[PDB]
RNA sequence: AGGGUAGGGCCCGUGACUGGGGCGAAGUCGUAACAAGGUAGCUGUACCGGAAGGUGCGGCUGGAU
RNA sequence: CGGGCUAAUCCCCCAUGUGGACCCGCCCCUUGGGGUGUGUCCAAAGGGCUUUGCCCGCUUCCGGAUGGGCCCGCGUCCCAUCAGCUAGUUGGUGGGGUAAUGGCCCACCAAGGCGACGACGGGUAGCCGGUCUGAGAGGAUGGCCGGCCACAGGGGCACUGAGACACGGGCCCCACUCCUACGGGAGGCAGCAGUUAGGAAUCUUCCGCAAUGGGCGCAAGCCUGACGGAGCGACGCCGCUUGGAGGAAGAAGCCCUUCGGGGUGUAAACUCCUGAACCCGGGACGAAACCCCCGACGAGGGGACUGACGGUACCGGGGUAAUAGCGCCGGCCAACUCCGUGCCAGCAGCCGCGGUAAUACGGAGGGCGCGAGCGUUACCCGGAUUCACUGGGCGUAAAGGGCGUGUAGGCGGCCUGGGGCGUCCCAUGUGAAAGACCACGGCUCAACCGUGGGGGAGCGUGGGAUACGCUCAGGCUAGACGG
């Protein structure tokens, strides 16, 4: 399946902060906050000139690892968007964010997509009323996403819920809080999320 | 004779018969002479049946005859409206 | 081991029997007058020729012959008679 | 001589490199009709029907770019490029849909047609095609 | 429709039939260039009228015999023997392409 | 050349010369060893490489180089081979496959085991 | 159909022996070419010679001075 | 085998001829098309119900409709180290024959037919839609599905027939095997599974006609290895899980150390939360028709039976932390150190690693990439712009023929006119559907499948324009030839 292994090693090797769990990634107990150098026996050694390839290799994994998606699942969409109209970048981006799990986390239902998926994969979520244990469902504009009424009685949801009431949600997002029923408004533009990514670099990558 | 009947398309457990005209000596799903309707039997759409009630009467005029259920499909198509 | 084909097969030979006979008789009579055509005998020739026509046609009634064929054997029959009877003549009966 | 057209074109391309105020060519209504295009688009200055020791010609009056500094002050060419297309060795024919657009729109291709010589654009406007004479820029 | 071909006669030696050589042009499927290809057809001449050098128009007719499927539709021109030369000269030249 | 010529003679779609004929367009052919021994390579190397000469259901008979260290190959040993030559060893074009037939993988081998037919310890 | 008699054509495999060729090398003989390579070299043929090769006739310079 | 008997929608004659067949004549047409007249020929079948009427059938003749046969044009692989082939061979007259042209068959007259536009021979291969690669032109390919063809152990043949020269029909011959009571008989999986053999390797001797479709029947119903499903196989694609959050300036073990330290490592442990599977309850869509009731067996409206997959998916309640394996780490090419070893044992796709300090073998620590996958081999396109139409090149890198003459062929200077072959434009028929491409819709997504939409090249028909190519005709003199 997805990754599911040691994760901090991601942020480190990348040299950037990926808030892959939730709270700690903000805490001063973080790795990059403590050890922002490569994992393994050779982290603190002077890095050397990465290759033009190696570079383009990064941005990918960085993004790819950000959502924890199989390489394949990350070819399709970018074969999707690339064969999709207009600027392949924005589309693929919107194609990625359009995943349930993500949006679920983007809707502050869980600190990590990792949680998002599980709650998603555990069907605790719903959409337009319908229940969806499908962490790969490409949610489209006009979709009503509702927590499982059967799981509205859970406390974790509310602890993440509570820490959301008036929290700032994406322009292409709402969050009728309490009702545990958000909503997915539109497809974003690059300027809608300033990810630590240079998407074109990933374009250059599969251009091989 | 040339008859009118349903050619099963779709996939396993996924019926989608094209109500079409061809020779019985054809295989079930082989070459037909003309398509003239389509039918979701399981009722997965608000429009799981259509007929070119006009053309459908064309062939029947020229003698073609349908399978029973195809005759039904053409029934509710009203094709037999006196 | 066994099938209705055995029933199917048998009938043929019987049917096989019945067709070959007619054709044989046809050509038997069809030509027979033709000889007379070479020496007509106009009256007697046209007497045969008519007979072959019936057998020929009457074969077309069943699997024995196809209409176009019988017509051919018919057509090609008549044609020959007169042409032969031309050199000499002349037809006593019909026809025609 | 095989193809006067390329020869015509060739004569041009041969002088433009040496920077001739003009140059000459044996005449023909077709060569002219061509040249007709080659000033209305602005690659040439125009032609006049001259005449050499008894024979007709077409002294073409050449247009070039401005003097320049650097070490190579020689004036850039108007006709950067001019090469034959359809030839006697390989006659080349196009339908209106398959009519190329020279250098993204900065050049043209002269086309012989039942409706007179045209440019890559004029044809598409008139909705026809023909024997691609040449492409030039 | 019945295909009409505008070919020349190369043989009258047969009786009640002629050899109409038909020539056609076309581009190359890869090299654009126009490329001449010919092909002899066997025309039916019931009245043994058509003669050597006669440019003619042949029409796809029902089979008269084997290989003979085009009758002569109508005459076009006469005296066209130059073409024959461009035919026989060929056949004659072959006599040196052996071993 | 002239377009005409290209029309007359066209261009020659040169084909490929397969590098594993003894296979007869197959990925794996069984054989039966015939000369289990060692073979020295050409320069600039020096050693005693582990070769296997095998007759095939394809009728042929070819040297097959035995990869790894330590094997169990002697005359009459059922075996399978694969495509792949050994640059330095002329006369060898194909490989053998350990852990297959009368051939067993490498002993106390832990890395890249797949390429050496050696299952997993604890 | 086919079976038989007889005689031709073509291709694959196999064969005492035989002719060269390729690769390996750490052997033997000499040292032909690469410098004026110690007789300028190459070339066609012809002859000769354990072998690279020599030589005769004519040719090219892709010959040094 | 034979002797003798019996019915019919079986077979035979006669009658009736709307009509149809043939001859000969004539109108039209124009290849044997339709109409017309005299002579000749020919149809048939009954059974059932509620019974002077219905339904099913039977006969002919026209037409429709679909499925075909034959014929033509252009296109369809490799070798010229195959350069000549041909006697049914090419044409004709006349007959046979078929549904029909034909040398498809026979007889006779003639001497003719094919070929460097590659005949003849050999090797290979089932073609197309499409499939994959590809920026494209192009290449490779033709399983699955759809169409057509050809074969039904290896060959030949005709009968039956609307239709075959017929896979589970028949006649014979050959090869093979088996049975046997030893006199003699039988068989043909390239139908669904299955066995044996060959091989690197390809599955169940499963369920059922419920659906769709097919034959037969008025219907009831029957047959149904087509079809619908189950199973096996990581064979390919899609989806999902092996957990989530919190969690020390950081346990042990393990690897490195300059002995201060560093790395594994938020990883674990443990706390909480969620809850794959596995337990129970419920439990389908697919299935509305034929048929039966009224009406009129019809339009239309009412009435039931039926589910192989299957108690499966799916719905509800409850509920366990619950598989990780593979390749790679000298450059290409992302990912580093330590020991062992010492041109030995070894990796290798290329350049090349090892001869006592190996980022290149082995192991380990750590790390890189994917992830129920991971790798290898084989083969196809790509990179290969390296057979170059797009889109290459021949002084010394591989490539100008030793030199001329000349056939075919390719190519061809200025001006006018006709034709309209290439060529261009418009209209139009075909270009099946599946697939590819855009939009959307159903399985909770996707893969898969459905719906609609949107084009072309190519060739068939009609019209048009005339610059260049070509053709026919008239002039000219700038190439050539000549005095
Ligand atoms: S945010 Fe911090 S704690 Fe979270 S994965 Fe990244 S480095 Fe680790
Ligand atoms: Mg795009
Ligand atoms: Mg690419
Ligand atoms: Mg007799
Ligand atoms: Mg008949
Ligand atoms: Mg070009
Ligand atoms: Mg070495
Ligand atoms: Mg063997
Ligand atoms: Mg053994
Ligand atoms: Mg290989
Ligand atoms: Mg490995
Ligand atoms: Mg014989
Ligand atoms: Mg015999
Ligand atoms: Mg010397
Ligand atoms: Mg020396
Ligand atoms: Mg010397
Ligand atoms: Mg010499
Ligand atoms: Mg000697
Ligand atoms: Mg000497
Ligand atoms: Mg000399
Ligand atoms: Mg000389
Ligand atoms: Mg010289
Ligand atoms: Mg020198
Ligand atoms: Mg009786
Ligand atoms: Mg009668
Ligand atoms: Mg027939
Ligand atoms: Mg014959
Ligand atoms: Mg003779
Ligand atoms: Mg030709
Ligand atoms: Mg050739
Ligand atoms: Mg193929
Ligand atoms: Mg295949
Ligand atoms: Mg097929
Ligand atoms: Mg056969
Ligand atoms: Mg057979
Ligand atoms: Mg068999
Ligand atoms: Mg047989
Ligand atoms: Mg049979
Ligand atoms: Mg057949
Ligand atoms: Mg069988
Ligand atoms: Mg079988
Ligand atoms: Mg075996
Ligand atoms: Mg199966
Ligand atoms: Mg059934
Ligand atoms: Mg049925
Ligand atoms: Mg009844
Ligand atoms: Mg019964
Ligand atoms: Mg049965
Ligand atoms: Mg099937
Ligand atoms: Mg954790
Ligand atoms: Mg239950
Ligand atoms: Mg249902
Ligand atoms: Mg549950
Ligand atoms: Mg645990
Ligand atoms: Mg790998
Ligand atoms: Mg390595
Ligand atoms: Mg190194
Ligand atoms: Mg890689
Ligand atoms: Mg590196
Ligand atoms: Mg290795
Ligand atoms: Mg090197
Ligand atoms: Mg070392
Ligand atoms: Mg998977
Ligand atoms: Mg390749
Ligand atoms: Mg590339
Ligand atoms: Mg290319
Ligand atoms: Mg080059
Ligand atoms: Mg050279
Ligand atoms: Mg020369
Ligand atoms: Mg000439
Ligand atoms: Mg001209
Ligand atoms: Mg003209
Ligand atoms: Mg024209
Ligand atoms: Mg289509
Ligand atoms: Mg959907
Ligand atoms: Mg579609
Ligand atoms: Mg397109
Ligand atoms: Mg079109
Ligand atoms: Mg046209
Ligand atoms: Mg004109
Ligand atoms: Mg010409
Ligand atoms: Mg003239
Ligand atoms: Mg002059
Ligand atoms: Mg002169």
């Amino acid at each position: 399946g997805r990754y599911i292994g040691p994760v901090c090693r991601l942020c480190r090797r990348e040299g950037v902060k990926l808030y892959l769990k939730g709270e700690r990634c903000y805490s001063p107990k973080c790795a990059m906050e403590r050890r922002p150098y490569p994992p393994g026996q050779h982290g603190q050694k002077r890095a050397r000139r990465p290759s033009d390839y190696a570079v383009r290799l990064r941005e990918k994994q960085k993004l790819r690892r950000i959502y924890g998606i199989s390489e394949r699942q990350f070819r399709n969409l970018f074969e999707e968007a690339s064969k999709k109209k207009g600027v392949t970048g924005s589309v693929f981006l919107g194609l990625l964010e359009s995943r349930l799990d993500n949006v679920v986390y983007r809707l502050g239902f869980a600190v990590s997509r990792r949680q998002a998926r599980q709650l998603v994969r555990h069907g605790h979520i719903t959409v337009n009323g319908r229940r969806v244990d499908l962490p790969s469902y490409r949610v489209r504009p006009g979709d009503e996403i509702a927590v499982a009424e059967k799981s509205r009685n859970l406390e974790l949801i509310r602890q993440n819920l509570e820490a959301m009431k008036g929290r700032k949600v994406g322009p292409w997002l709402s969050l009728d809080v309490e009702g545990m029923k958000g909503k997915f408004l539109r497809l974003p533009d690059r300027e809608d999320l300033a990810l630590p990514v240079n998407e074109q670099l990933v374009i250059e990558f599969y251009s091989r | 004779m040339v008859k009118i009947r349903l050619a099963r398309f779709g996939s396993k457990h996924n019926p989608h018969y094209r109500i079409v005209v061809t020779d019985a000596r054809r295989k079930r799903d082989g070459k037909y002479i003309e398509k003239i309707g389509y039918y979701d039997p399981r009722k997965t759409t608000p429009d799981w049946l259509k007929v070119d009630v006009e053309r459908a009467r064309y062939w029947l005029s020229v003698g073609a005859q349908p399978t029973d259920t195809a005759r039904r499909l053409l029934r509710q198509a009203g094709v037999f409206r006196q | 081991r066994n099938l209705s084909a055995l029933k199917r097969h048998r009938q043929s030979l019987k049917r096989r029997l019945r067709n070959k006979a007619k054709k044989s008789a046809i050509k038997t009579l069809s030509k027979k007058a033709i000889q007379l055509a070479q020496e007509g005998k106009a009256e007697e020739a046209l007497k045969i020729m008519r007979k072959a026509e019936s057998l020929i046609d009457k074969a077309a009634k069943g699997s024995t012959l196809h209409k176009n064929a019988a017509a051919r054997r018919k057509s090609r029959l008549m044609r020959k008679v007169r042409q032969l009877l031309e050199a000499a003549g002349a037809p006593l009966i019909g026809g025609g | 001589l095989t193809d006067p057209i390329a020869d015509m074109l060739t004569r041009i391309r041969n002088a433009t490199r040496v920077y001739k105020e003009s140059t000459d060519v044996p005449a023909s209504r077709f060569k002219e009709e061509i040249l007709r295009i080659l000033a209305r688009e602005g690659f040439i200055k125009g032609y006049e029907r001259v005449d050499v020791d008894g024979k007709p010609y077409l002294r073409v009056y050449l247009k070039y770019g401005p003097r320049r500094q650097g070490p190579d002050p020689r004036p850039e060419q108007v006709i950067h490029h001019i090469r034959r297309i359809s030839k006697p060795g390989r006659r080349v024919y196009v339908g209106v849909k398959e009519i190329p657009r020279v250098r993204r729109g900065l050049g043209i291709a002269i086309l012989s047609t039942s409706k007179g010589v045209l440019t890559d654009r004029e044809a598409r406007k008139l909705g026809v095609g023909g024997e691609l004479i040449c492409e030039v820029w | 429709p019945k295909k009409v071909l505008t070919g020349v006669v190369v043989s009258d030696k047969m009786q009640k039939t002629v050899t109409v050589l038909v020539e056609r042009q076309f581009p190359h499927p890869l090299y654009g260039k126009v490329i001449k290809r010919s092909k002899k057809y066997l025309a039916h001449d019931p009245e043994e009228k058509y003669k050597l050098g006669d440019v003619v128009e042949i029409i796809e007719s029902r089979p008269i015999s084997k290989r003979k499927r085009f009758r002569v539709l109508r005459l076009v021109e006469s005296g066209r023997m130059d073409l024959v030369e461009k035919y026989l000269i060929r056949r004659q030249n072959y006599e040196s392409l052996s071993k | 050349p002239t377009i005409n010529q290209l029309v007359r003679k066209g261009r020659e779609k040169v084909r490929k010369k397969s590098k594993v004929p003894a296979l007869k367009g197959a990925p794996f052919r069984r054989g039966v060893c015939t000369v289990v021994r060692t073979v020295t390579p050409k320069k600039p190397n020096s050693a005693l490489r582990k070769v296997a000469k095998v007759r095939l259901t394809s009728g042929y008979e070819v040297t097959a180089y035995i990869p790894g260290e330590g094997h169990n190959l002697q005359e009459h040993s059922v075996v399978l081979i694969r495509g792949g030559r050994v640059k330095d060893l002329p006369g060898v074009r194909y490989h053998i496959v350990r852990g297959v037939y009368d051939a067993a993988g490498v002993k106390d081998r832990k890395k890249s085991r797949s390429k050496y037919g050696t299952k997993k310890p604890k």
